[PDB]
């Protein structure tokens, strides 16, 4: 789930690859550019929407006390998903 | 307004003890140059002396004449023992430069010191 | 003699008769936290923290809009009201969510602090905690409205400085939206101030949203540009760089408010930027080098040169430091032909004689003053806070402001009085009902606009306008001494230009043309290559450059106005000096040093070396210029306009405008402004 | 306030109040301040003249013995004319009790020298010598303690910086360590943490 | 050759400086209406010595002092600078 | 670990990678973070 | 033992230890902190910071870190006065800039004034 610079080697998941007339390539030259290739932003549309059949929810991220704190959002958008700011997955309303 | 002063009342035992100092790291460089196995000649060792003394050379407030008659005196004492090594006289020189020159112009090309 | 006793804590003091007991606390010293008060806006009583036990009454009462009666004693410190405050400080952080990590106000919150500082150790609450869906009220301001206290704060501060009348409260119980309920795009002036106003954190800033925290920061002294008011302006600096800007206050100018283009150009400042000097190469093209060929090359072409053929155009934010090196290199050479930015004419002696290119009065004095008319400029979009100072005069005490010039979207009626010089000769004449007005009220002030002095109208208006200043200063008895007249400005560094005597405007330039010219900063269309013969040689000394650059024969990459100390005067007269915040990128030298290391290599010399020296030779060409912070207006305007006798220009039939008119060029036309990308966004958000 | 508040013993409190203000009344030629604290660790706030006799007083006498000498240290405070603050500490072992002689000072003008009364107090004063600047008036042996030989600048004081103005480096040209000055890795962030709002109300000074 | 500009530094308290507000506002109109190409400028901004400079001459800051005079000595030392 | 190996997490490595200093194939730092002042790119269109 | 002493300045940049350019180059500035906007709260007033001028911090390129070769560069004094505050700066020996206080001119504000009847001063909100 990576992409590839036109150098040649792995981009990371933010756009920080050199130019041609750099030097930091050269002293990655013999030692493995490390990149974690299992990004975030691609993990949250692999997720199942869920759509709550009420009107204002909570959210804690799967465990009491293991995860954040308590958020409740508001689902009033009739056509936006409301996001939570820590578990970045989205929710929807059913009435 | 009423200060203590450390040893002297005027200028005159502040000239008398700072020429007196002068006198003893003048009979003390030879000692160091054949103990601490310097590398380099009596005369530029004399020079640097004369020149960290003409460096304080316009302080006329008799008080701190005195204190820097007591600091070159400890440092006179620690240099006599054989306690400071090599790498603090070596230090009291600069030959590891830092040539960074006083002009405008390469003071202008090196820049962000005015 | 009109004082009444409080005694605060026991300690008596004394206390002007009908003030806050807010206002008499504050004079002991003492803090009652507050949410709803500040110290500009009306007192609204909404927030409840401000209480105090009044002695001799079992009904703990509000201190931010109370009256004092006389021989008060106010306990602070006592038991109910330590008990009152906890009680209401822990009503508050029910129905607030938990985002203290991701909120942008960490380090500057107020539940935060006076949570510690007053409030309770445990909570309560175990259900409930409603939630408010957020808006999008514009690109400039992020807006999450959860965290809205509901504290008719930004309602207070629109509807009585704003004017705009675009925000409300909706609804009951607990069930009040602090908001705007069309999905309108509020958009306009003074809306990048309310993200200071909003004591929580509900209305924070949309490009800076995620990018620092504000204890990681170091706070800085610097002075705002591109206004001709300076507001004084605080730099919070990270990582040899930026992060953002914020308004601190000055008594007299721009109290505690700034404008939204000096609140978000910095985008700007670090976009386009210049970290090479640059010179031209065969094939046509420009290419970089190091400094010693760009400046010798410079050095020999300006020692071939001599005569009446070497021009220096200093427009945009040039400096008093570098407007003296270049002025002390150009006597140094053989002569000048100096020219400034905007052309600003000199007919009845306008480069001498204080007076006539300055703003006489003083910002902080046109409260006093009574009777207001304002020939061709527009306020609200030229120096806003000038603006924001008459709407204060027009709400606090009452006026009357008219306008000669321009149909244009003033927020507090504005008397129109047409749109021709015509009508100013009429007035001059005094056939109106409001000739009468002005001759026979208290003080008067006339404020004549800078943009509507471009055009070949200029001599003409300003004489006429001077001839006003006389007629109703020698006649009505006003006061003595009091000044009806001033005329401000767009661009400080022209005002110090002008304070340092030069040319002003390219009209020596067009009676004259040159073969070798300096031009630092020059903006728009003040020459071409096609105005201008064919072996140019311009040397371009700036940042960003995107207009000159296209232009380009020799670039030098100056610095800017938060990376050096420079000294800048405001419109009217004072000093401000700039202070360091950041070194610039790539090599990138302060300009009177660059000037002065050109000095140097070219066959010659300066007579100093530090800033010190340079601003002895500031003191030497022009004695205020060094005495920070301070004011004193000019005299003798009964030779001025005796002088403004000798060239009988004559006054044009057509209708006059400013062109800073509308949102799109409020944020277009100007350098910082333009190299950004905030400013794009907001513009075609306004536009679209 | 009964859990979680350490109590006071107002019993200690009089007695020490009573002790001081006799201390004060009976030598009246050096004592300026006798201040108390709520915890009843007693302040005797002194002129720098009467160091050894005040010393020599409360060694012996009989009604307080404080044989035990304890810690010197002269806290570098500005906006004061004279700056340092000797901070002697007493503590008796016959009575458990603990007086912490504070005499202020100057930048140049010396103390007299405590080692003649207290053998303690040797390389306190030569260590205080060495990071402060304060001098002691005819004491035996004025050294450095705890700095380098070739290093000076006192650097305890509130001038000297964090960082010093020296780094060491070996290198092979000269074939020895050399000192250069100083070139950080990292910037060492000073935050702001001075929150408003006024924590403590008993404390408000008087203003201006 | 000739003249580029001719600057007069003032205060407020001084009989010098008041001679030279004698002066600016008897005879400034007819000179300023003799030279039209000549900046003669006029600054006050709290207290300095009420000095008169002449800038001209490739760099040659001239220097004359206007403490202490009346008016006619100081219209008599200008034209002899003029 | 033959009571409870498992966890129900989809990104845990197949292969381990043990520790890999002194080889071709281990960590160097660098700066995640991309340009910070954007330096202005000439005009290739030429003048005169 | 009250003798001989004279009642002059002091010129201690000699004892301070550190060297002749960071003495005469940068310049110092005593400055009362204004307020951080974005709170209300004057008790971080009240205080005469001492600073000095920043100076350049590069990218270290290793990291993208800013070293600094400016000891003096992260210093603060907070004093009590302005007076003792340019008797240290004199005393001490570096150039220095010293600025005035500013304190929020005292105003009348009135509930009853902002619910006027004949005057243009209106809510129009509650
Ligand atoms: S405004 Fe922000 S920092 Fe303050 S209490 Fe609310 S969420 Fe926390
Ligand atoms: S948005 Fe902010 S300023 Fe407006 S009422 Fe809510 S908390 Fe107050
Ligand atoms: S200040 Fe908000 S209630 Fe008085
Ligand atoms: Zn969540």
């Amino acid at each position: 789930g990576v992409r590839t610079s036109p150098t040649g080697e792995k981009v990371t998941h933010t756009g920080q690859v050199y130019d041609d007339e750099d030097y930091r390539r050269v002293r990655f030259v013999g030692r493995q550019k490390e990149v974690n290739e299992n990004f975030a932003i691609d993990l949250i549309a692999e997720q199942p929407v869920s759509q709550v059949g009420s009107r204002v929810i909570s959210c804690d991220g799967g465990g009491g006390a293991l995860g954040h704190p308590r958020v409740y959002i508001n689902l009033d958008k009739e056509t936006k998903t409301g996001t939570c700011g820590y578990c970045g997955l989205q929710f929807r309303q059913q009435h | 307004t009423s200060v203590k002063p450390i040893f002297s009342r005027d200028m005159n035992e502040a000239k008398r003890r700072v020429r007196e100092l002068y006198r003893a790291w003048y009979r003390e460089v030879p000692n160091t140059v054949h103990l601490f196995q310097l590398d380099i000649s009596v005369k530029q060792g004399r020079d640097k002396v004369r020149e960290m003394f003409k460096k304080n050379a316009h302080v006329t407030d008799p008080r701190v004449v005195d204190l820097l008659v007591i600091k070159g005196k400890m440092e006179l004492e620690e240099t006599i023992n054989v306690w400071k090594q090599r790498t603090h006289v070596m230090r009291f020189f600069h030959e590891t430069e830092a040539p960074r020159p006083k002009d405008f112009l390469s003071k202008f090309y090196v820049g962000h010191d005015p | 003699s009109n004082l009444i006793e409080v005694f605060v804590d026991g300690q008596s003091v004394m206390v002007e008769p009908g003030t806050t007991v807010l206002q008499a606390c504050e004079k002991v010293g003492m803090q009652i936290p507050r949410f709803c008060y500040h110290e500009r806006l009306s007192v609204a009583g909404n927030c409840r923290m401000c209480l105090v036990e009044i002695e001799k009454a079992p009904k703990v009462v509000a201190a931010c809009a109370m009256p004092v009666m006389k021989g008060w004693n106010i306990l602070t410190n006592s038991e109910k009201t330590k008990k009152a405050r906890e009680g209401v400080m822990e009503f508050l952080l029910a129905n607030h969510p938990l985002d203290c990590p991701i909120c942008d106000q960490g380090g500057e919150c107020d539940l935060q602090d006076q949570s510690m500082m007053f409030g309770s150790d445990r909570s309560r609450f175990l259900e409930g905690k409603r939630a408010v869906e957020d808006k999008n009220i514009g690109p400039l301001v992020k807006t999450i409205m959860t965290r809205c206290i509901q504290c008719t704060r930004c309602i207070r501060f629109a509807s009585e400085i704003a004017g705009v009348d675009d925000l409300g409260t909706t609804g009951r119980g607990n069930d009040m939206q602090v908001g705007t309920y069309i999905e309108k795009m509020f958009m306009s002036e003074l809306s990048g101030n309310i993200i200071d106003i909003c004591p929580v954190g509900a209305l924070t800033s949309k490009p800076y949203a995620f990018t620092a925290r504000p204890w990681e920061t170091r706070k800085t002294e610097s002075i705002d540009v591109m206004d001709a008011v300076g507001s004084n302006i605080v730099v919070s600096t990270r990582t040899g760089e930026v992060m953002r800007i914020l308004p601190r206050m000055h008594e007299d100018i721009n109290e505690e408010w700034i404008s939204d283009k000096t609140r978000f150009a910095y985008d700007g400042l670090k976009r386009q930027r210049l970290t090479e000097p640059m010179v031209r190469n065969e094939k046509g093209l420009l290419t970089h080098t190091t400094w010693e060929d760009a400046l010798s090359r410079v050095a020999g072409m300006l020692q071939s040169c001599q005569g009446n053929d070497v021009a220096a155009i200093a427009g945009g934010l040039v400096d008093a430091e570098a407007l003296i090196a270049l002025k002390d290199l150009l006597n140094r050479v053989d002569s000048d032909t100096l020219c400034t930015e905007e052309v600003f004419p000199t007919a009845g002696a306008g480069t001498d004689l204080r007076s006539n290119y300055l703003l006489n009065t003083t910002i902080a004095g046109v409260e006093e003053a009574d009777v207001v008319l304002l020939v061709g400029t527009n306020p609200r979009f030229e120096a806003p806070l000038f603006n924001a100072r008459i709407r204060k005069s027009w709400l606090h005490n009452d006026l009357k402001v008219a306008l000669i010039g321009s149909p244009v979207d003033l927020t507090y009626r504005y008397d129109h009085l047409g749109d021709s010089p015509k009508i100013l000769q009429d007035i001059a004449s005094g056939s109106h009902p409001f000739s009468q007005v002005l001759q026979e009220a208290k003080k008067p002030m006339v404020v004549l606009g800078s943009s509507a002095l471009q055009r070949n109208d200029g001599a003409a208006i300003l004489a006429a306008v001077s001839n006003i200043a006389q007629k109703i200063r020698t006649s009505s008895g006003v006061t003595g001494d009091w000044k009806v007249m001033n005329i401000l400005h767009r661009i400080a560094s022209q005002v110090a230009a002008l304070d340092l005597g030069y040319k002003p405007g390219v009209e020596a330039i067009r009676k004259n043309p040159p073969k070798m010219l300096f031009l630092l900063g020059a903006d728009g269309g003040c020459v071409t290559r096609q105005d201008l013969p064919k072996d140019c040689f311009i040397v371009y000394q700036g940042h960003h450059g995107d207009v000159g650059a296209p232009i380009a024969d020799v670039i030098l990459p100056g610095a800017a106005y938060t990376e050096k100390s420079a000294t800048y005067v405001n419109t009217e007269g004072r000093a401000q000096q700039t202070k360091v915040a950041v070194m610039p990128p790539g090599l990138a030298r302060e300009d009177w040093k660059i000037i002065r290391a050109l000095s140097e290599i070219a066959g010659m010399t300066l007579p100093y070396d530090t800033l010190d020296q340079v601003r002895n030779r500031l003191e030497e060409v022009s004695p205020n210029l060094v005495r920070y912070d301070d004011v004193e207006g000019a005299n003798y305007f009964q030779q001025a306009s005796e002088l403004s006798k000798l060239v009988n220009q004559q006054l044009l039939a057509d209708p006059l405008v400013p062109p800073q008119l509308t949102i799109k060029d409020f944020y277009m036309t100007d350098s910082i402004s333009r190299a950004s990308q905030t400013m794009a966004k907001c513009v075609k958000a306004v536009t679209e | 306030t009964r859990p979680t508040v350490r109590p006071r013993n107002d019993v200690a409190h009089k007695q020490l109040s009573a002790f001081g203000e006799y201390v004060a009344e009976i030598l009246p030629k050096y004592v300026q301040q006798v201040q108390v604290s709520c915890f009843s660790e007693l302040e005797i706030c002194i002129h720098p003249d009467g160091v050894i006799p005040v010393l020599t007083f409360l060694r012996d006498h009989s009604n307080a013995q404080f044989k035990s000498l304890a810690d010197l240290t002269a806290v570098d405070i500005p906006t004061r004319q004279n700056r340092f603050e000797i901070v002697y500490n007493l503590l008796s072992l016959r009575f458990n009790s603990r007086i912490r002689v504070k005499t202020y000072t100057d930048e140049l003008t010396p103390v007299e020298s405590s080692v003649s009364v207290y053998k303690a107090a040797n390389w306190y004063e030569r260590e205080i010598w060495d990071m402060f600047g304060v001098f002691f008036a005819n004491h035996p042996d004025l050294r450095r303690i705890l700095t380098d030989y070739g290093f000076e600048g006192h650097p305890f004081r509130k001038d000297f910086p964090l960082s010093g103005y020296v780094e060491l480096r070996y290198d092979d040209e000269v074939k020895r360590v050399v000192a250069e000055p100083v070139e950080l890795a990292q910037e060492f962030r000073k935050f702001d943490l001075n929150s408003p709002w006024e924590a403590f109300p008993a404390y408000r000074q008087p203003p201006e | 050759l000739g003249l580029r500009e001719i600057r007069i530094h003032l205060c407020q308290r001084s009989p010098g400086s008041q001679g030279v507000r004698d002066f600016i506002e008897k005879r400034y109109v007819e000179l300023k209406k003799a030279n039209p190409d000549l900046p003669i400028l006029i600054r006050e901004c709290s207290d300095v010595q009420p000095k008169l400079w002449a800038r001209y001459a490739f760099g040659q800051e001239k220097n004359v002092s206007l403490n202490n005079f009346s008016a006619d000595q100081v219209t008599r030392a200008l034209e002899n600078v003029l | 670990p033959t009571v409870k190996p498992p966890t129900a997490r989809k990104f845990i490595w197949t292969n381990h990678k043990f520790n890999l200093s002194g080889t071709p194939q281990q960590y160097v730092p660098y700066s995640t973070t991309r340009k910070k002042i954007q330096e202005w790119v000439p005009p290739s269109t030429p003048y005169k | 033992t009250q003798l001989i002493t004279v009642d002059e300045k002091l010129d201690i940049t000699t004892l301070t230890g550190v060297p002749e350019e960071h003495i005469k180059t940068r310049k110092a500035r005593i400055f009362v902190p204004a307020r951080n906007n974005m709170q209300s709260g004057v008790n971080n007033t009240k205080k005469w910071k001492m600073e000095f001028d920043t100076r350049e911090r590069w990218e270290n390129p290793l990291m993208g870190w800013a070293s600094t070769a400016d000891p003096l560069s992260n210093l603060v004094l907070t004093f009590s006065t302005k007076e003792d505050a340019i008797a240290f700066a004199e005393k001490n020996g570096w150039s220095y800039d010293v600025e005035e206080r500013k304190v929020p001119k005292p105003k009348s504000k009135s509930y009853g004034a902002n619910f006027s009847w004949n005057k243009r001063t209106r809510v129009s909100t509650k």
